[PDB]
């Protein structure tokens, strides 16, 4: 019976994501063998970070990362739902059938459901891409990870991507939002009122440099520059070296004429940015300051990619050609103190649109600071489930779509004769978890709330057109109530795509397992 | 072997919980029956608390002080053991935790009897008697939850209005002004006449018997009429000259109405029809003891006393006032009404048959003994939780009046009283967090406007409905508990509390 | 979290142990088995039924085994040695079929009608001999197969004409009976097993000694 | 919440090993007692009595199954499977779940009802005044047994003993009767060595083998009046009768009065007179001799319903045999008396209240509807153990036999000698109603008082 221990071993880390889901939610604290802690909420981070034993458990590791990778939102309903599936599963294996037709009953029960998907569809998302339409795609993915920050953050996030996005209607060919527009960033002091929306990149650095920002001119040159700053020598070796003192004299000189020069030639085409991405020398210094050329320093060559994007300036193997064609042009730079600490930021105005955007978070709590640094990565995907395969037609979340697949299924487990009746009906009841998780954790009372559920999809109607409210999901409660409320109130929504491809990949996890009646591991 | 200090203290507390665990799902009529099985492998099945603890086997001293105090609630309240227990179980748990807190055990000894007196005249306060009888209906609800579990129960609301104004003037003074109903009383008859619907309350006693040949009226004497109960017979003795002897004292002394057990021969009624008086034959010996108590009369052995043989005119003839026969389906009774003093009357249900009766005057008996045994007391109070819930947050304000140390020993006696509504809860399937804390948050605002004597949305004595799930008054619902029961069981739960935390040694040969 | 529990697997393997020891016993190229109370007793029998009696077995498969041949002595009277090999052997026969996954109510149900269709067969392959009193030598091959395989065959030819002899003695030509309490059985001791003859009257325990007695008297009256 | 898993465990094992009791194809089974004996009959009757057992639990069952045997013949082990059934399938809901016991055990009391409105739904009518109807319905529990040879006999015997102790009557007045049958007391029979079977006849009263005590007297009476006393001798009556014995002073006394005087009279027959009696109104007085043995007749033309029958044989071994075979018999046909319904056998009841259960389950919209679908499941587990018996699939049997009943008729229910799906009305399958009534509610009364004891208190 190694079937049924194999589900067991899942079953303890099934209610690890039952405690994560929901906003009773909560990050988990993990202590590296190297002395790090990270800290997140989301439980498809939380599987790297942790030793797996049973090669089993990594076929749901494996398919968890599908849903991170493509649509990035859902990780929690596949991993949940796949060890649900195992359980009503073990009580098919056990009365006597076989696990074939248990296989074979949940391919007819997907077929059925997917069908199902288009016609549970109550609103479309028109891709505005306005401020305020943007609201109700966030909320509910900011909601079930940190409670209190969805108001604030919703205005954040939302104003962040309108600026990174073209204005563009019904087009599909051409992609514009990618995953690196919006960097989230972090300092010290603070709180999240305070917190604003930049439409660049944001270096909490130092300018290194007497010149604290460049000026007001329109269309400031931005120039990338590899080769780090020193007069020019052979590529090969060519260290400096002293002799004698008479050679002092004339190197010492010599650099000082060089560097000069090429600084000169760079400051006269109208350049006041350079960017220099190795080291910097000491005489250099000197001769930006009295030119007004701000120094910025970039060593990683991940943040030179989305500079590019920006202004359009491209990095030169050499140094002092500073060629007009691959030069960048950024409207407005300033340096401004955000958060206590004076920081050289990177902005626009108008013109040469920035298709990458930074947001600052500020707060008084370090464990919470790093919580929304990893959730506002989840909402990034998001946006990116807009696009062409079914971005606009959306489905109502708050368990309202799980509790109504089981009316829909329940009615073709009749229909379809034979024995996969067994695994239909069992497929409908596996979706009660995700009503029973959010109640359980809610502290409502499963005698209360749960029948509920089941009367608020299922009534009598007097009329073959369904009527009264369709509406009804599953309230957290947290102050009172009385039974259960309306999700249009709030506006809580769940993408087709995002719901639409986690249940595909929760059923071809469970499928695998339920297909493995023998493991052979060898020990190392 | 001895043992002392903080080992012993622990163990008192751990031999109370198994202890209250065991009358912990028996709390209340919602309690579930257990198994008691012994070493011969014999067990039994009751649903009863009390029986339990008699057959419990617990070795301990503070576990035997708990058997003895169970024995004393039987012997003379015989219900509410169950509560007992479990009030002493949750104040030893409370009195353990006090010792981190540096808490002497006299003070807490001492915090309980200042606090025992004062509850006992704050629970004084608001008793009441029987209230609510014009405009509002309590002892109907007693016998219709009560009939629940019959077929009764459906017509139960029809039946409650003649039980209870029957037995409402059924109370006397007894001795001294006493007013204590009787345990049997109203004698209930059977008849088909129509429907089970139909019953009427016949305010005076009634008889089941008829005149035997019809030829004498029956109705007579409309003024005044005198009932002779007669156990001798009038038939011929097995002769002739005796039995007319007997009939020439009963038509000299006036009596209209005369009942034999034996019945009345031809010869000896004729005799009765020219004097217009109802005989009436085969009378029941078990009906006619109690006419003499209702009808002012007294039963005669027989009339062969001395050397004498006659009636005893005048002496053994009550004071009634009419005796009319009403023409009945079925069998047909006697309405007996206006008795010198009765203050009793009579109940003759009809219905379908005669088997559903059997198990409806069955139940109304089981019924009325819910209802005389709470209005045996004339002083009672609401229950349901009323009592705790009350007094806990009397307690908290109270617990200040006092002070030096025994604050923290009163605040603990006070919130140990609300495990009772807990645990009840428990077997009802409701959830007990919720219930007992909004019923605290109704009692609270309920007592604030009671002082000043001025009072708008302000009402107490609200309870604890486990039938329907929700919170009504236990008043109006039907339920109630004598005063003895609640005062005798508060005081005596402490008692043996008291010997408990007062021993700090145990000395086992 | 329970499925039925398999069962079996200790009721074939325990009877297939009895027909080890059985199997080497049966018929008359057979083996003469021997067993020891350890009181002092010894008894040399190659019968089934008569070893199981002196033979406790805790394995309640066995004990029924023992009880089927109750029936067999008290109305056959002899192969109760080979219904025992039919028990054993079917079982193991039958072993590789419910591994297989066969219900064993067919299994049980495929032997009564196998049984069924056995009786037809049966009386299609006896052959019907007939009453007459000239049998006897016919009936002496015929005993023969009782003695063969209690003995070593040296003693056959000499108790064949005795056990022929004995039941047609006292068997008049008829319907009627047989009835072998009329015949006695007495031992005595320091004798050759090859000095055994037949005896037509009764013998008697106590003899006359007294030296002058007639050894020999022929034609005497009996008082 | 350990305590509730092993009260149901108690019950579980025992319902478990049971199983295979079930059916008229149920396999055999062995009991290893300490001594060298053993029990090979699959009677479940015989078999729950000889096991010991330990948990409480498992105690209650075998009263239950004591209880059920004595009102019917047959259906002891359906009654403890089916008991044992629904606490496994409400194992999950009230252990895994958390779900409160008396939830569970009120559902349970709503799902009583509506399980005995099904079968009445499903059961026939027949009718229970013909004589050739009722011969075979009785002979279900006939054939197969010894009796087959005088099975013709047998169903003409055992008619005639049903219909002597029952009494149809029936009113709005006085209620409903039910018949007052009772087999033990009322149909007690007495067996008499010798005579015939088929010449075996029920006599309606108390038959005494004792004879007259004087040689010269009068052996027939036109009007007799039995009269019962308790002191031994030692309204004028025509006969007198002592519970003891009566000295021979006594006989020539009474013997001028006109009176017959009977001694050595066994108290349990003197109530069972008081029926017959009350002696006025008594039918027949014959002494006349049966058996070689003298015999009275104390019976008249009325039915008290209550007699002593008579039976006849061959030998004392056939009575014997016949004895518990006459009130195994008079079970099945007291369940036809007791309402004119049949309910199709093989499981196809039990298949019958599964399907109405889990349709009228969903409209409820309440708490209790979640262990609905545990004793749905539950009801169906009893044709599926016949069909693990009958080496058919239990998965495919299963569905496709519940698909039928939401097309076809409610008694389609499985053979035992095929193994297939097949109609029991037109195959000539058929089980009383009573029994069914009995088995659902006693097994669901069952059910509630196991679960309702959380604690096992140890203590004399």
């Amino acid at each position: 019976g190694q079937i049924i221990k194999s589900i067991a071993a899942i079953r303890e880390l099934h209610q690890m994501c039952l405690t994560s889901m929901g906003p009773c939610g909560r990050n988990k604290i993990i202590v590296n063998h190297l002395g790090k802690i990270i800290i997140t909420n989301d439980a498809a981070t939380m599987l790297r970070e942790l030793d797996i034993v049973h090669p089993a458990v990594k076929v749901l590791v494996m398919a968890t990362e599908q849903q991170k990778i493509d649509m990035g939102d859902g990780t929690n309903l596949v991993m949940i739902l796949a060890g649900e599936l195992l359980n009503v599963s073990e009580k098919l294996i056990s009365m006597g059938l076989s696990a074939v037709e248990i296989i074979q009953g949940y391919n007819m029960a997907r077929k059925f459901t997917l069908k199902e998907l288009d016609e549970m569809v109550v609103g479309e998302i028109t891709d505005k891409n306005d401020k305020n339409e943007l609201l109700k795609m966030i909320k509910p993915v900011i909601s079930s990870k940190k409670y209190g920050s969805e108001d604030i953050l919703s205005e954040l996030v939302s104003e962040a991507v309108s600026h990174v996005l073209p204005v563009a209607q019904q087009a599909g060919e051409i992609p514009y939002f990618n995953v690196d527009s919006i960097r989230v960033v972090k300092i010290m002091g603070g709180s999240l009122s305070n917190s604003t929306v930049i439409k660049g990149m944001v270096f909490n650095r130092e300018p290194e440099g007497h010149v604290k920002s460049l000026s007001e001119d329109k269309k400031h040159k931005v120039a990338v520059f590899t080769c780090p700053l020193d007069i020019a020598n052979t590529e090969t070796k060519g260290t400096v070296l002293l002799h004698n003192a008479q050679e002092m004299l004339d190197f010492s000189k010599g650099e000082e004429k060089q560097i000069d020069a090429m600084m000169k030639e760079i400051a006269d085409m109208g350049v006041e940015c350079i960017v220099a991405g190795a080291g910097v020398g000491e005489l250099a210094l000197h001769y930006l300051n009295r030119y007004g050329i701000l120094v910025l320093k970039v060593p990683s060559k991940f943040e030179l990619r989305r500079l590019c994007r920006v202004c359009g300036a491209t990095p030169l193997p050499r140094l002092g050609a500073p060629t007009p064609e691959e030069l960048g042009l950024v409207e407005t730079v300033k340096t401004m103190e955000i958060g206590g600490d004076r920081v050289t930021v990177f902005k626009q105005e108008q013109g040469e649109i920035s298709r990458t955007s930074t947001i600052i978070l500020r707060g008084a709590t370090q464990n919470n600071l790093d919580d929304i640094e990893r959730a506002i990565d989840d909402g990034v995907a998001a946006v990116k489930g807009l696009m062409k395969p079914s971005g606009g037609k959306l489905l109502p979340g708050a368990g309202a779509t799980e509790i109504e697949l089981i009316s829909r299924i329940t009615k073709y487990g009749e229909r379809t004769p034979g024995l996969l009746q067994l695994a239909i009906k069992q497929f409908a009841v596996a979706f009660e978890v995700v009503p029973r998780t959010l109640a359980e954790t809610a502290g409502l009372d499963v005698n209360e709330v749960l029948p509920n559920l089941y009367a608020a999809h299922n009534v009598t109607e007097p009329g073959a057109v369904k009527t009264d409210h369709l509406y009804k999901g599953v309230d957290i409660d947290g102050e009172s109530d009385e039974g259960v409320k309306d999700i249009r109130e709030e506006n809580i929504y769940d993408m087709l795509a995002t719901k639409k491809f986690a249940i595909n990949v929760a059923t071809e996890a469970a499928t695998t397992v339920l297909s493995i009646d023998q493991i052979i591991m060898a020990k190392k | 072997e001895k043992i002392s200090g903080d080992d012993i203290r622990n163990q008192n507390v751990l031999a109370t919980m198994a202890v209250a665990n065991v009358v912990k799902s028996s709390l209340g009529p919602v309690g579930l029956d257990k198994m008691l099985v012994d070493d011969i492998g014999d067990f039994t099945v009751t649903n009863d608390g009390a029986t339990i603890l008699s057959l419990l086997d617990v070795q301990h001293p503070a576990g035997k002080i708990l058997v003895e105090l169970a024995q004393q609630q039987d012997r003379e309240i015989g219900d509410g053991t169950t509560s007992v227990v479990i009030i002493a179980s949750e104040l030893l748990k409370r009195a353990n935790e006090l010792v981190k807190n540096k808490i002497h055990p006299t003070t807490i000894i001492t915090g309980f009897r200042v606090a025992l007196r004062e509850a006992i005249r704050f629970i004084n306060e608001v008793l009441s008697t029987s209230v609510d009888t014009l405009g509002k209906e309590t002892l109907i609800n007693i016998a219709k939850t009560s009939m629940s579990s019959k077929i009764i129960g459906a017509d139960s609301d029809f039946f409650s209005n003649m039980v209870v104004d029957a037995l409402l003037a059924v109370k006397t003074q007894n001795s001294k002004g006493e007013i204590k109903y009787p345990v049997k009383a109203v004698n209930v008859l059977k008849a088909h006449g129509k429907s089970a619907t139909e019953s009427l309350l016949v305010p005076g006693y009634a008889l089941n018997c008829t005149v035997a040949s019809q030829a004498m009226p029956k109705r007579i004497a409309g003024g005044n009429v005198k009932i002779a109960c007669l156990d001798l017979n009038l038939q011929k003795a097995r002769e002739a000259g005796i039995v007319l002897e007997r009939v020439k004292k009963i038509i000299d002394a006036g009596a209209q109405v005369v009942l034999t057990t034996k019945g009345i021969d031809d010869l000896c009624l004729k005799e009765f029809v020219e004097a217009k008086i109802m005989g009436v034959r085969r009378c029941k010996k078990e009906d006619l003891r109690r006419i003499a108590r209702a009808t002012g009369a007294t039963l005669v052995s027989s009339m062969s006393n001395l050397e004498g043989e006659e009636t005893f005119e005048s002496s053994y003839l009550g004071l009634c006032d009419e005796v009319v026969q009403a023409k009945f389906s079925d069998d047909e009774c006697i309405l007996i009404k206006g008795t010198s003093k009765h203050s009793s009357s009579s109940i003759i249900l009809r219905g379908a048959n005669d088997y559903s009766l059997d198990e409806m005057e069955r139940s109304l008996h089981d019924s009325l003994s819910v209802v005389k045994r709470t209005l045996e007391s004339g002083n009672v109070v609401p229950g349901g939780g009323c009592v705790e819930a009350a007094l806990n947050i009397y307690l908290d304000n109270f617990a200040t009046t006092v002070g030096s140390r025994e604050q923290l020993a009163i605040a603990e006696f006070a919130a140990a009283l609300l495990i009772i509504p807990k645990t009840l809860a428990v077997n009802a399937a409701k959830d007990s967090s919720e219930l007992v804390a909004k019923l605290r948050s109704y009692h609270a605002a309920s007592q604030m406007a009671k002082p000043e004597d001025v009072k708008r949305r302000s009402y107490r004595n609200y309870g604890l409905d486990l039938i329907r799930g929700k919170i009504v008054d236990e008043i109006h619902a039907g339920v109630l508990e004598p005063t003895i029961s609640k005062v005798k069981s508060l005081k005596s739960a402490l008692e043996a509390c008291v010997a408990i935390l007062r021993i700090d040694t145990m000395i086992t040969v | 979290s329970l499925r039925r529990d398999a069962a079996l697997k200790v009721n074939v393997t325990s009877a297939e142990g009895l027909q080890s020891v059985l199997e080497t016993n049966l018929g008359p190229k057979g083996t003469l088995k021997m067993l020891v109370d350890g009181a002092g007793n010894i008894k040399l029998t190659k019968d089934g039924k008569v070893l199981l009696t002196e033979m406790q077995i805790q394995s309640p498969t066995a004990v029924l085994i023992a009880r089927a041949a109750a029936a067999q002595d008290e109305i056959t009277g002899d192969g109760t040695t080979t219904v025992v090999c039919l028990v054993g052997e079917l079982l193991r026969q039958a072993h590789r079929f419910i591994q297989e996954g066969v219900h064993p109510r067919i299994i049980t149900d495929g032997f009564e009608i196998a049984r069924k269709e056995s009786m037809k067969f049966l009386d299609e392959f006896k052959i019907s001999k007939t009453n007459l009193s000239n049998d006897r030598e016919f009936l002496l091959q015929v005993a023969r197969s009782s003695l063969l395989t209690k003995v070593d065959a040296d003693l056959t030819e000499v108790l064949t004409p005795i056990v022929t002899d004995a039941v047609l003695s006292v068997y008049d030509a008829q319907a009627d009976n047989l009835d072998l309490h009329m015949v006695e059985i007495m031992q005595m001791q320091h004798l050759s097993p090859k000095d055994t003859t037949f005896i037509k009257g009764l013998v008697l325990d106590h003899g006359g000694r007294h030296p002058d007695m007639p050894t020999r008297v022929k034609n005497a009256y009996v008082l | 919440r350990q305590a509730q898993i092993s009260n149901i465990t108690a019950a579980k094992a025992v319902a478990d090993v049971i199983r295979t009791c079930l059916g008229p194809k149920a396999m055999l089974k062995m009991l290893l007692d300490p001594m060298g004996g053993l029990v090979l009959t699959n009677d479940g009757h015989a078999i729950l009595r000889e096991i010991d057992v330990a948990h409480p639990a498992a105690k209650s069952m075998l009263e239950l199954s004591r209880t059920q045997d004595e009102e019917v013949g047959d259906g002891t082990t359906t009654v403890i499977i089916l008991a044992g059934e629904i606490l496994a399938q409400c194992a999950p809901y009230l252990i895994e779940k958390n779900i409160h016991p008396v939830i569970i055990i009120q559902a349970l009391k709503k799902a009583l009802t509506d399980a005995l409105e099904v079968i009445k739904q499903v059961s026939k009518p027949v009718d229970v005044e013909n004589d050739a109807a009722m011969k075979k319905l009785i002979q279900a529990s006939i054939g197969t047994k010894y009796v087959i040879h005088w099975s013709e006999k047998m169903c003409e015997l055992a008619l005639d003993a049903v219909k002597t102790v029952r009494k149809d009557l029936g009113q709005t007045v006085e209620g409903e009767p039910n018949f007052e049958i009772d087999i033990k007391r009322y149909v007690r029979v007495e067996k008499i060595p010798g005579g015939d079977v088929l010449d075996s006849r029920v006599l309606k009263g108390v038959l005494l083998n004792k004879d007259v005590v004087h040689p010269k007297m009068s052996r027939h009476i036109e009007n007799p009046r039995v009269v019962l006393l308790d002191c031994p001798l030692e309204v004028r009556p025509t006969l007198v009768i002592t519970e003891k014995g009566v000295s021979d002073l006594a006989q020539h006394y009474l013997l001028k009065g006109g009176c017959s005087v009977l001694r050595r009279v066994k108290k349990s027959d003197n109530n069972r007179i008081a029926r017959v009696t009350g002696g006025t109104n008594c039918g027949l007085f014959k002494v006349e001799m049966i058996g070689d043995e003298y015999f009275s007749f104390l019976d008249n033309c009325k039915e008290p319903k209550a007699c002593t029958i008579m039976l006849r044989g061959g030998s004392k071994d056939i009575l014997n045999e016949i004895d518990r075979n006459l009130q195994d018999a008079m079970a099945v046909a007291r369940n036809v008396m007791l309402s004119p319904s049949l309910s199709p056998g093989g499981g196809a009841t039990e298949m019958a209240v599964s399907v109405k259960l889990a349709e009228k389950a969903k409209q409820l919209e309440g708490i209790q509807q979640w262990p609905y679908q545990a004793v749905a499941d539950a009801m169906e587990c009893i044709p599926r153990t016949l069909i693990q018996n009958a080496g058919g699939d239990p998965i495919r049997l299963l569905s496709q036999l519940r698909a039928k009943h939401a097309q076809g008729n409610f008694t389609t229910g499985i053979d035992g000698d095929k193994g297939k799906i097949v109609d029991m009305v037109s195959y000539g399958i058929w089980e009383p109603e009573v029994i069914k009534q009995q088995s659902v509610k006693t097994a669901i009364e069952s059910a509630c008082l196991l679960l309702r004891v959380d604690d096992i208190v140890s203590g004399v």
